């Protein structure tokens, strides 16, 4: 009647992530209904149903002035270790995982005064040698023209164009699944104003979401903080 | 006769692109003609000329070069004829083959050059898609190979799935000139991703 | 403006393709991700002697740079059930410890507190008392022994005791009459219990506390702190991992 | 040309007929092949304290005159999951140790690595402290004690974590931009994750790692490489063997 | 409520190729399609429906000249641990197990220019006291006549004849189930050529493919190197 059973040699660790329960010691406890709002499942949803500002420079817009041209007047690499994408949502959460898929939406909202208006270009550039520098350059990439005073914000999707299925969250010395190009916005026009005395300068603030086909997977650990 | 590497090409795009995909047609991306070097006496069973396709002949490849060159990732296939140009007096054969992810190269990465095949690789080549040349048989192998890679797609200027290896099984012997070994590559069901920016 | 493609026109955008599933968004579940142990404390055994106090188990107000800290608090309110791996771990020579069984108690949320050694325990002369609340009974007691112990461990599941329907993780007010500073974030019984570890060894080790939140709920998402410094500008964050170069 | 038997013709070849199949190729199966605990690597456990590096779980381009070497190289690309026996074997006096708790930490495919001693553990004056990434948490941590133990191991399955959809074998390019001689039949990521062994023993003792390849996947079969040397001419190997004239 | 268990004596062993998996740490990780071409399952598949060249005294191939015979061209014991056979795809699969059944195929291919021509006589020669020196003695055996100029290429099998089942893939001094016998090419006429001073000698090409009944058995570990 005794069943033969054979130890494993794994047989007494650990292995804390075991898809099992424990034994339980305080049964039968019913717990008052909880209605309360607001009740999120996936941190994904989150991601892809709000928006977070990016920190250039430390603000959350970057800005033209009556002054512009050619130069670009925000530039970051994509990767979700970007710095201008420090402070967000996307890629705070991003951090718990290894590894992401998907495009990131980018929508710009121009908050100098009625009384002024400004052209934007923004352009999405594919890994290459080194970054236009100039926006004849970058044009000949993917790009939209923004005329603020058409609409006032615009959305902008960086999308996702890679060999491989995932990149990696944790970028470092550039890789073929570390960085995916760079993201561009230049000045068409500078901006112009009713009077150049009273506006001379307008900001736009930039904003990040998930993509809809955004995801992440491989839950990991925190590393030493740098 | 041709010889499928693996399977039929597509014209499906990567699954991994969510940018604008371009189809190259056929008269864009159309065709080049090269030599690949001259068969000698002097060389011994095992020596291999290998050319990756395509990357030292990119340069050569005037349209689909063009269009290539300007954008970041491509999928394509390749339609390829190496022929021979041997009297009937000469005697001698060669192995062709399609080697996906071929290395050996020491590093002369991407360039078509000549090494001499250790061996068990001679021996075994026959094992990758391939196809023999005997002079006294033929004189041209066709094979026609789809897209390959770890991934569904790739930059061209950091990766050749594709690299044609032609090899020396019986040395060449008969009438003193040499044999030159000519190669047709024709890119097939190419598609590009994301634009670069402009040359300035 | 005019949408999609090609044409350049102001407000137009070129065409995108949304790319396919694959992972289904398993990973980034707000209850898959909190049913795992976490080795979150670490803490001293009290003498089966004395007075000792109990501990609180109440992981979330936490700074730790560790991803449980960060995750719970994420929301506003929490729910979920509790799993608990406790594992000794010797500071001094193993062989000091000949039995050292450990008496663990968990005491559901609004228990009293108040021990003092009581129960005695006779044998040829000598003698051992135990806490008065360490004792087997209403509550869970848990025994186990440390010597020739293949791993030096216990673990056992309770669920939430809690009056509140749902943990403040954040609290707008104080959760006592008297406004006290100390009392502001507060609330009572926003926690998961106590438990009172005593033994013999006491001295000799120490811990390891892990939780594991099985049926978690989740509600109104907060703000997620950064976890790094913000590069500079126009950079990327270098890290050292598993794919680098070489 | 006149195709069979007996008439000598020229072309012509005599009957075979067939033999009929006995054991089914079962054997020769590529993911029953690879379904198996081989010991392919041996390693050095890390000292509790410092600042440790972890090890990548890569058995692709190895030479070792092993089975599971020459295997893994005929194909182009792989795609298998993956399960491990870690064992531990004293090579000093195991009397060393008294308790000997081993963590060990599994990373998939691109996980952050940076780590230094930051849990610590507190008992009686002295103390002990565990790495930064040897805690338990997000991924999996296992802990086995070596004292006492009837087998010094551990073991669990974790599977295929790769960005790629197929981990190349062979790779004609760079895994990297900059062309470096290093980056070249590379590509971030062709591998399983990385592992970090680290104890109070770490002297004392090393490992033994083995790898089982549950749903095993290759494509394009390359040459195989010999394994002796070339015999002489016209004559056979021959090898000492079970069968052999006595 | 405990169940009466017994543990069996060879309790927390090891034993390395169980027919059971561990215990899983790491769930719900969706891998992505792998789409790919030329996926094998089996080795022997590929054994079989490709063909590799022996190694004739480190060549890959055997010659005839004008000046030929009697003698045989090509001789080689039947064993997979021949040495025409080393450089063989089917011969190094073969390490990897104990016992082999089935027939192997040869296939010779003249490579001499189309102004060339001879004709081979291949014997299959069973275990005997010593391996035929001459044509006349072989040809009372299996043999075939090859007439390059009829086809320039001719495949023959090596049949398998034995009282056993399975032959060893390792072979040594001369057992019952270590050789099968030997394979042998003779020169049934000398190179002919339009000019001897421009082709003297032609080249015969031999490779081996698994015949249609062959098969492997018992994964075996690799002994030291010899």
């Amino acid at each position: 009647a005794p069943i033969r059973v054979v130890s494993v040699p794994e047989s007494d660790s650990f292995m804390s992530s075991v898809p099992d329960n424990s034994t339980p010691l305080y049964p039968k406890v019913v717990v008052p209904p909880r209605q309360v709002p607001g009740r999120f499942t996936n941190f994904i949803d989150v991601a892809k149903q709000t928006y977070s500002f990016c920190s250039i420079s430390g603000k959350p817009y970057f800005e033209v002035t009556n002054t512009s041209g050619d130069e670009p007047l925000f530039q970051m690499d994509v990767s979700l270790s970007a710095a201008e994408l420090h402070g967000t949502y996307v890629a705070s959460l991003s951090s718990f995982f290894a590894q992401y898929r998907g495009s990131l939406n980018f929508n710009f909202i121009f908050t100098g005064a009625a009384a002024t208006k400004a052209k934007f270009l923004v352009a999405f550039v594919p890994p290459h040698s080194a970054a236009p520098k100039t926006r004849d350059e970058a044009m000949a990439c993917i790009h939209a023209v923004w005329d603020v005073g058409l609409n006032s914000a615009f959305s902008f999707n960086v999308p996702y164009s890679s060999p491989a299925d995932f990149m990696a969250v944790y970028s470092a010395e550039a890789t073929v699944v570390n960085v995916s190009g760079w993201l561009q916005v230049y000045a068409l026009t500078a901006l112009t104003s009713t009077d150049i005395a009273v506006n001379s300068k307008g900001r736009v603030l930039v904003a990040v979401s998930a993509g809809p086909d955004f995801s992440l997977r491989h839950p990991v650990d925190l590393p030493d903080k740098q | 006769g041709t010889t499928y590497c693996y399977s039929k090409p597509d014209g499906r795009p990567p699954s991994t692109v969510s940018d604008p995909v371009t189809r190259l047609g056929p008269t864009l991306s159309r065709h080049y003609t090269f030599k690949v070097g001259e068969w000698p006496h002097s060389q011994s069973h095992g020596h291999a000329w290998i050319c990756p396709l395509p990357s030292d002949k990119l340069k050569k490849m005037g349209s689909f070069h063009e269009v290539v060159k300007a954008h970041h990732l491509v999928k394509n296939g390749w339609d390829v004829v190496v022929q021979v140009n041997a009297s009937f007096a000469h005697s001698g054969a060669l192995c062709v083959a399609a080697v996906p992810e071929y290395e050996h190269t020491h590093e002369k990465a991407l360039k078509w050059s000549e090494l001499e095949e250790p061996a068990y690789t001679y021996q075994q080549l026959s094992v990758f898609p391939h196809q023999l040349l005997n002079l006294r048989t033929n004189s041209s192998v066709h094979l026609v190979m789809p897209y390959i890679g770890p991934g569904p797609t790739t930059n061209l200027t950091l990766h050749n799935p594709w690299t044609i290896v032609i090899l020396i099984l019986s040395e060449l012997t008969g009438p003193g000139q040499t044999v030159p070994v000519t190669m047709s590559v024709a890119p097939i069901d190419a598609m590009v991703n994301g634009p670069l920016p402009n040359p300035e | 403006v005019t949408n999609v493609g090609e044409d350049g026109e102001p407000g137009e955008t070129e065409p995108r393709h949304a790319l396919s599933p694959v992972d289904m968004h398993v990973h980034t579940d707000v209850s898959f991700l909190l049913d795992r142990f976490f080795d979150v404390e670490t803490l001293e055994l009290s003498n089966l002697t004395g007075s000792p106090a109990t501990h609180v188990l109440d992981p979330f107000g936490s700074t730790a740079q560790l991803a449980w800290a960060r995750l719970l608090n994420t929301c506003t309110y929490f729910f979920s059930d509790l799993e608990l791996s406790i594992q000794f771990k010797f500071t001094t020579t193993p062989s000091s410890v000949g039995e050292g069984f450990v008496w663990v108690k968990w005491f559901p949320v609004g228990a009293p507190t108040k021990t003092t050694d009581a129960w005695q325990l006779e044998g040829g002369g000598n003698s051992v008392r135990i806490q008065q609340l360490a004792v087997a009974g209403m509550s869970p007691t848990v025994v186990f022994k440390i010597a020739g112990s293949r791993s030096q461990a216990c673990g056992f599941s309770v669920p939430y005791t809690s009056m509140w329907r749902v943990v403040p993780v954040f609290y707008n007010g104080w959760g006592a009459p008297t406004k006290e500073k100390a009392t502001y974030n507060w609330l009572p019984g926003a926690h998961f219990g106590s438990i009172l570890l005593t033994s013999d060894a006491h001295d000799k080790g120490g811990c390891y506390l892990r939780y594991r939140f099985p049926r978690a709920n989740m509600y109104c998402p907060r703000p997620i702190p950064p976890a790094f410094t913000r590069p500079a500008d126009k950079t990327r964050h270098k890290f050292p991992t598993n794919i680098n170069k070489q």
